[PDB]
């Protein structure tokens, strides 16, 4: 099989910069008799198919913005953006297709800004959910950046595990950061087995961790 | 215009069978050999193999040699991915894609789940206690999607609604939050508006201070 390294996997820019993104290949993609590279670079949106840049290694595909060039031949390959916009926000897959199809991991591209601390909020149950016998603890992690974040969830100083789901939104398309919501789920006996309920944040933005917390019924 | 159209979004209990079809237009189908893609929720292409439309013979991935058939039916210019004995992994978007050029069906979601047709349970997330956070948690539904508005559409600044995840049970889960000021609780009524066009169920609930 021709394996497909793709780097960086993600990175972060500013309108104007110029991005190169790297495909390597474990063999070859150059057929001699032909001298051609059986290379393509496509990017893909949120929800949509992905979308053939360039073919060849470096022929674009006709509608393609001319910001776009691919270079490179047999192992090594390069997609260029000389100036990336807004629009050009994606993931970007290297594909060989010499001898069947590999894609590379991906790279994905954000808008880089200043770092920026969480704010962090937990909710408890509300007395309507816990009627169902399931109790949900909630912890917010509003407008962050970069999007890293470790989120831990303590019982009564004791570490949960198995139990909590976390959600990212997208990166804002008006001041370029994430938001995370963690969400703890507890059997009504175990909620109330219990007393004190602490979420504890960690993000290259504070200084140090932190940690939101509430006293069941208090 | 040569475009392939593949078949809408696909819903199944583990253990069932789903058939994919994805039909092309506008060249001669038995000349383009057909690639089949899966992409799991966040993840990346992966390819899945090839079908040789004119004789029918399938190449399989390594990794999809088992519970998976390309088949074609050429008269009517189609391609077909089967998957049998659905597991949670699985769950993903399927694409076929034309040999030669930068053609693309539009992908077929597959989701693997234990549930049926259900409608939101609806909690608020209440405010603590110059910013503060409320929200509303819509828990427990089935399928994809749910609309979450604020006062009806008067509140838009500082929502944020999270992308759903499936819980264990096999059933959506997400929260809708908000940022407002500290001063406003207790005068301004916040309401929250989940829709759910599937279960056909409509549900408001204020949220205020405990």
């Amino acid at each position: 099989n021709i394996m497909m390294t793709q780097s960086p996997s993600s990175l972060a820019v500013s309108a104007g910069e110029k991005v190169t993104v790297n495909c390597k290949s474990s063999q070859s993609v150059l057929y001699s008799s032909n001298q051609m590279n059986y290379l393509a670079w496509y990017q893909q949106k949120p929800g949509q198919s992905p979308k053939l840049l360039i073919y060849w290694a470096s022929t674009r595909e006709s509608g393609v913005p001319d910001r776009f060039t691919g270079s490179g031949s047999g192992t090594d390959f390069t997609l260029t953006i000389s100036s990336v916009q807004t629009e050009d926000l994606a993931v970007y897959y290297c594909l060989q297709y010499l001898s069947s199809w590999t894609f590379g991991g991906g790279t994905k591209l954000e808008i880089k800004r200043t770092v920026a601390a969480p704010s962090v909020f937990i909710f408890p149950p509300s007395d309507e959910q816990l009627k169902s016998g399931t109790a949900s603890v909630v912890c917010l992690l509003n407008n962050f950046y970069p999007r890293e974040a470790k989120v831990q969830w303590k019982v009564d100083n004791a570490l949960q595990s198995g139990n909590s789901q976390e959600s990212v939104t997208e990166q804002d398309s008006k001041d370029s950061t994430y938001s995370l919501s963690s969400t703890l789920t507890l059997s009504k006996a175990d909620y109330e087995k219990h007393k004190v309920y602490a979420c504890e944040v960690t993000h290259q933005g504070l200084s140090s961790p932190v940690t939101k917390s509430f006293n069941r019924g208090e | 215009q040569i475009q392939l159209v593949q078949s809408g979004p696909e819903l199944k209990k583990p253990g069932e069978t789903v058939k994919i079809s994805c039909k092309a237009s506008g060249y001669t189908f038995k000349n383009y050999g057909m690639n089949w893609v899966k992409q799991a929720p966040g993840k990346g292409l992966k390819w899945m193999g090839w079908i040789n439309t004119y004789t029918g013979q399938p190449i399989y991935a390594n990794d999809f040699k088992g519970r998976f058939a390309f088949s074609l039916e050429t008269s009517a210019s189609t391609a077909y991915l089967q998957i049998n004995n659905l597991k949670n992994e699985d769950t993903a978007t399927y694409f076929c894609a034309r040999d030669w050029g930068p053609y693309w069906g539009q992908g077929t979601l597959v989701i693997v789940s234990a549930a049926s047709t259900k409608g939101p349970s609806v909690f608020p997330l209440a405010p603590s206690s110059g910013t503060a956070a409320l929200g509303c948690l819509v828990k427990d539904y089935f399928p994809e999607p749910v609309t979450v508005s604020w006062n009806s559409g008067a509140l838009t600044s500082g929502v944020h609604t999270f992308p759903a995840v499936l819980q264990s049970s096999g059933l959506y889960s997400l929260s809708s939050v908000v940022t407002v000021p500290s001063s406003s609780l207790g005068t301004q009524t916040y309401i929250c508006n989940v829709n759910h066009k599937p279960s056909n169920t409509k549900v408001d609930k204020k949220v205020e201070p405990k």
